[PDB]
């Protein structure tokens, strides 16, 4: 039966052909400066370099990053984070040693410096990620199963005549409605449905993630200690759509332990309630041992597709803190409930109300901090509008606190027509008009957009005023991105304040075949090598031009994943043509893998050959060995060429011609060249 | 020979540690996803190939502020995927049943309201980048066309 | 079994080389393909050279069709031509099956009087005894798709530009006529009525 | 405390329909001749029946694509029989295949194209059709393989 | 005297404007230097040919005795910072009434001294208003 037999998720790679890269360094540039004239204090210069330096050697990722700062009057560099990361694939985890952070959602998040040993969800295939019911069951006889959602269809498949589990259903959004459908052979149909809502605590059926941290705390304050901590944390995927997460925090003064359970009830919503209970010194000797209980409620479609409701709730008693306010200084007010109420409300299919509350309430210190917001987005043909109120009553006295704002978005393709030749196409202008219910007002009216054949030159030019002081300020910007870094100009014109900023970022990998430069690297990058295809533009991606060597970087491809990388043939120069336009590669995490192209640098050649006053058979194999060229006859002895000289010698092997020919100066210059030229 | 007496010179000024703002040139920002097909977009739940982008700040200081987050604005295609951008319709035709989705460094998508910031990111001293990635996600079968999509994203400091 | 990267190919005046994609979904399939381009009229013709004309694609893998012009600028400029791409996937008692893929190759002046998105809009049915024929005075190759007659349909029609063409009408048909073209990108525009201008 | 907006720029196109043809490779399994039973012209053969799936497409292209059949013919009378393409020691002699619709009318491989009115199955896209072994006056102890070419146009 | 000091030069104020403290932000760090110059009238070459300047002010530290000191107010004040006064060649001065800045040659009529101003923070810089003043003394040879 199915559910017997090992059947794959969709869209599932083996480990095998995860590709985990090549031994190569890398360095990402950053460099940015500021000159700031103003008449009171003539003028300044700042410079800010973030260089991030790299080595990737067999699985093992080095990474280290660096930051130089220089004002108009010293140099000072300065180390921020360095770390080795590595993917264990038996334990279908990511390792990393040295800098890094705590992911951690069901306690804070904490900064650190150790091993740190974590499930990574990436890894697995896109099907069986999020939340989603696994459909279990027992089919009578040979059957066919149409998992359908409201809308359409989601999984059709056979089911042998046995149980059946079904873990493919993708995450269908928020909250869904699955109806399974089987039919029999022989029986009637059998039909039932489920409902399921989620929240982000929960997993599928039979998931299991964990993360397991040690080592010294790190924060950015100076006031606070380093000390040595450990962090366990645990979720697990119960039958019958519960969850079981919990978790422990250790130190030399904090002890917490996390318990929490989840439920996906399905019309009614979904739930996660969990306590965290935790024992802590303060700065001083004090002790205090607290608990704190956060629950979070997820309501289903309320109406028809119309409402959404989350409710989150967390009750900390007095004696509850978090591993910050126990790693402060030697010498150095609990929250006694937050509220949390969202409200989304979808209406004419274009506006959507978006309605948020917090409500936070302290010990001792009955003042309450009230944020409320209200937006409203509508998409009316080209035009978008979006009106926007926000209010903030806080403890310390900050009063109403209230702000309105209203941008609208009108692209000039709304008067453009569809095949218009012009580049204001790719355009839009934009307004912004922002109220602050006192006064004060600030407008910003302006145009942007791109004007480059690869949209690469992106540029933004805006005027704006502020009202209460009556301030017009000018901003204009642009940024290009090339084949060897993207570089920004901008300039913001003021009152008496007048700033001129450039900048330029950009990547260089020191690979086997030479030093490569190239955009900015984003993780994992796929080194596209094309060697004596100089200046080939690849697909998909904005201003990523193979160098004069023919080697370039792309900046992101997607981890553990399947993706193209394709050669535009359109701009590629007429002498060279391409054995494979199109590559695949599945990159690891934070890995640099070779998508190797082959091009041949000769002409392009189109050659009749007929043996004996006769075309030669379809499917004989045509080879040139002065070139190192292939090619198949096609019909009436019509075979094409790639990679040829001016004067030659091709062999046909039917199942042993020789074929010599000539060509002229025009037929080298030309495009494709066709030529006739007989057997022995 | 004679040394005699001037007047006074008075030195006006002020030293100020600045706040931070959203870099020039990321305020509007354009984003190209490029080609996907049925095949990648053919059922609900099914996403192309992310897109990445970074969103720049420039003279923060740790001092003043430690960590930052964003939270994008939009218009939701239906209630139930409150977590996905809507494309607008366009004169040539406008793609059906497909929208965009706004990813983080771990990998999870972002609530299109005004109040659900990302998560939070330590503050260099002087640029700091944020990276995102865009996404395609199809609410079932998704028909041909253009799709374009707007995003309104507000900066939190703390 | 192969697949085309898009069923309309688009190719601009003033150009050299077309892109189009041919893909192998199956992991274990061994083909040839082969592939040409033909005029209106379904006979082979030498002014679009697709090359390579004949591969070998081994597994699951895409390669790039490079459809090079020969036109010497001697199509009219006035209107759309019309090609037929086809491709075909030799699979290399039983009998072995071809398959051709056929799509349509617009060759498309670079500067036209109207745009296309008016294109779908200007269409006129010309109904008589046994016959709906349809008009289309813009400069652009029209596909009509189910022809609805009030309650029935009639079948599929293509019509060229500046052309009239025939289709026949059983009498039984109401006065309302519902129908809908194929855009560029092969979507359905939203369905229109005709008018009997 | 506030920033700009972020706009993504994409297009989607369609994908001609994936065409699988019976089981791999294009095959589809035929019952031997028998030489008693192939005497006459209109002698013939168990009826094996195979089947097309365009797949990896959408139902609305898949079923706009026109669908035909073509190759050659063994005699200019024998219009709708495949001529057997073999040249060996097992060509047989004096016999054809035929492809035929679902009620029983016969195949032209002229190449005139008709609708494909594609079953919507559970899966994907399918369409059903028959092959069948024709005699034409004899018959030969032979493996009578041909070859015949499937012709869709995606409107 | 030999020569006269214009009003412009006997009273004026000199603005120094906004600073970043990431440009004070470590010890020996000075920011951007203004220009200010100083005017002298009816110099006689015959009574004077070399003048010098010598400025008298409030050191910060006993260490750091060519650093002015702040005295804005006694709240709201910038700490840990002062303003310098580089003569012609760009050297610092000592705010001992008796050290004079560079000799410089007097052409007859008028003559222009300039001077720059700028900032020098020890330690770490930390907002606040920054005010100064100074008195100087010309000599003619």
């Amino acid at each position: 039966p199915q559910a017997f037999m090992s059947n794959r998720a969709r869209g599932y790679i083996p480990p095998e052909l995860w590709d985990p890269g090549i031994n190569a360094g890398l360095l990402n540039y950053n460099f940015s400066g500021n000159s700031v004239q103003n008449r009171i204090g003539g003028n300044s210069h700042y410079a800010y370099l973030n260089l991030q330096s790299g080595l990737n050697i067999g699985a093992w990722r080095l990474r280290d990053n660096t930051t130089w700062s220089y004002n108009s009057s010293k140099n000072k560099w300065q180390h921020i984070n360095t770390w080795l990361e590595r993917d264990i694939i038996p334990l279908r985890s990511r390792l990393t040693l040295g800098d890094g952070y705590t992911q951690g959602d069901i306690f804070d998040g904490i900064n650190f410096r150790g091993a740190q040993l974590a499930s990574d969800d990436n890894m697995l295939p896109d099907s069986q990620r999020g939340f989603a019911p696994v459909i279990h069951g027992i089919a009578r006889g040979t059957a066919q199963v149409t998992i359908k959602q409201n809308g359409y269809d989601i999984y059709n498949s056979t089911v042998p005549p046995g149980p059946f589990t079904i873990n493919d259903i993708y995450a269908a959004g928020n909250s869904g409605d699955l109806q399974v459908t089987i039919k029999e052979a022989d029986g009637s149909t059998q039909i039932f449905t489920v409902p399921y809502s989620s929240v982000p605590l929960l997993q599928r059926e039979g998931h299991t993630r964990y993360s397991i941290t040690a080592g010294e705390y790190r924060s950015g304050n100076a006031q606070q200690e380093k000390p040595r901590f450990f962090q366990s944390t645990l979720l697990h995927g119960l039958p019958a759509g519960w969850t079981i997460y919990g978790g422990t925090q250790l130190a030399d003064r904090y002890r917490a332990f996390n318990f929490g359970i989840g439920k996906n009830m399905g019309a009614l919503g979904a739930l996660s309630v969990d306590m965290t209970q935790a024992n802590s010194t303060l700065p001083d000797d004090s002790q205090h041992d607290g608990q704190s209980v956060r629950f979070l409620y997820n309501k289903s479609l309320n109406e028809s597709g119309t409402n959404i409701q989350l409710v989150g709730y967390r009750y900390s008693t007095s004696g509850y803190f978090n591993f910050a306010d126990t790693t402060y200084s030697r010498m150095n007010y609990n929250k006694r409930g937050k509220l949390q109420l969202t409200v989304t409300q979808q209406l004419g299919r274009t506006s959507t109300l978006y309605l948020s509350g917090s409500h936070q309430t302290y010990w001792g210190t009955s003042n309450v901090d009230e944020q409320f917001q209200a937006g409203l987005n509508t998409a009316f043909e080209d035009i978008n509008w979006t009106l926007s109120y926000s209010l903030t009553k806080n403890a310390w006295q900050k009063g109403r606190d209230q702000m309105l704002a209203l941008n609208v978005n009108i692209p000039f393709s709304h008067w453009l027509r569809s095949d218009s030749k012009s580049q204001w196409r790719h355009a839009s202008a934009s307004y912004s008009m922002s109220h602050d219910l006192n006064g004060r007002m600030t407008n910003l009216a302006g145009v942007y957009g791109t004007l480059l054949e690869d949209n690469n030159l992106s540029y933004s030019v805006q005027t704006g005023y502020a009202g209460g002081n009556s301030g017009s300020t000018g901003y204009a910007t642009l940024n290009y991105r090339g084949g060897y870094g993207n570089a920004n100009i901008g300039y913001s014109h003021s009152d008496d304040i007048k700033q001129l900023y450039y900048g330029v970022s950009g990547g260089v990998l020191a690979h086997a075949n030479g030093v490569t430069l190239g955009q900015p690297l984003n993780d994992t990058v796929v080194l596209v090598k094309a060697p004596g295809a100089k200046d080939a533009k690849v697909e998909n991606q904005t201003g990523v031009r193979t160098d004069w060597r023919g080697y370039a970087v792309l900046p992101y491809a997607t981890e553990y994943r399947e993706n193209r990388v394709a050669l535009d043939t359109n701009t590629l120069a007429d002498n060279v043509d391409l054995d494979n336009a199109v590559a695949n590669v599945v990159p690891t995490r934070g890995a640099i893998v070779r998508a190797e192209f082959k091009a041949r640098v000769g002409i392009k050649l189109l050659m009749t050959l007929t043996h004996n006053n006769k075309p030669l058979p379809f499917g004989a194999m045509v080879t040139s060995e002065s070139s190192q060229s292939s090619g198949i006859v096609a019909d009436n002895g019509q075979v094409y060429l790639s990679g040829m000289p001016l004067a030659g010698k091709v062999q046909v092997k039917w199942g042993h011609c020789v074929a010599n020919y000539q060509l002229p100066p025009e037929s080298q210059q030309q495009l494709l060249t066709q030529l006739s030229a007989e057997c022995r | 020979a004679t040394t005699v007496n001037g007047g006074t010179v008075h030195f006006k000024g002020e030293v100020v540690n600045a706040a931070c703002a959203v870099d020039a040139g990321s305020v509007d920002q354009t984003v190209q996803l490029g080609q996907v097909r049925t095949a990648s977009l053919a059922q609900e739940g099914a996403t192309s190939s992310a897109v990445g982008f970074n969103i720049q700040l420039n003279d923060c200081d740790t001092n003043v502020a430690s960590k930052a987050a964003v939270a994008f604005l939009g218009t939701a295609i239906d209630a139930g995927h409150t977590n996905v951008l809507a494309l607008q319709s366009s004169a040539a035709g406008s793609a059906t049943n497909v929208g965009v989705q706004i990813l983080d460094r771990t990998g999870a998508a972002l609530t299109l309201d005004g109040a659900t910031f990302s998560s939070e990111t330590t503050l260099n001293n002087g640029t700091n980048t944020i990276p995102f990635q865009a996404r395609y996600f199809a609410t079932g079968a998704a028909t041909p066309g253009a799709a374009n999509a707007d995003a309104t994203f507000k900066v939190q400091y703390q | 079994g192969v697949a085309l990267g898009a069923t309309r190919v688009i190719y601009p005046a003033g150009q050299k080389q077309e892109q189009l994609a041919v893909t192998n979904n199956d992991e274990n399939s061994t083909y040839l393909i082969q592939s040409w381009v033909e005029n209106a009229d379904g006979v082979k013709d030498g002014r679009f050279i697709v090359t390579p004309p004949l591969f070998a694609m081994k597994g699951k893998k895409e390669n790039t069709l490079r459809i090079l012009d020969a036109t010497n600028n001697q199509l009219p400029q006035d209107r759309e031509s019309l090609f037929w791409m086809n491709v075909k996937a030799i699979p290399s008692n039983t009998l072995q099956l071809a398959i051709i893929s056929r799509i349509k190759l617009y060759y498309r002046p670079a500067k036209l009087a109207l745009p296309p998105d008016q294109a779908a809009e200007k269409l006129r049915f010309r109904r008589s005894a046994n016959s709906l024929t349809l008009i289309n005075p813009t400069p652009y190759y029209l596909t009509v798709t189910e022809l609805n007659a009030g309650t029935r349909v009639l079948e599929n029609a293509l019509v060229p530009p500046m052309g009239e063409s025939t289709v026949k009408l059983p009498s039984d048909a109401g006065s309302n006529i519902t129908y809908r073209t194929i855009n560029d990108y092969g979507a359905l525009t939203p369905k229109m009525t005709g008018v009997m201008e």
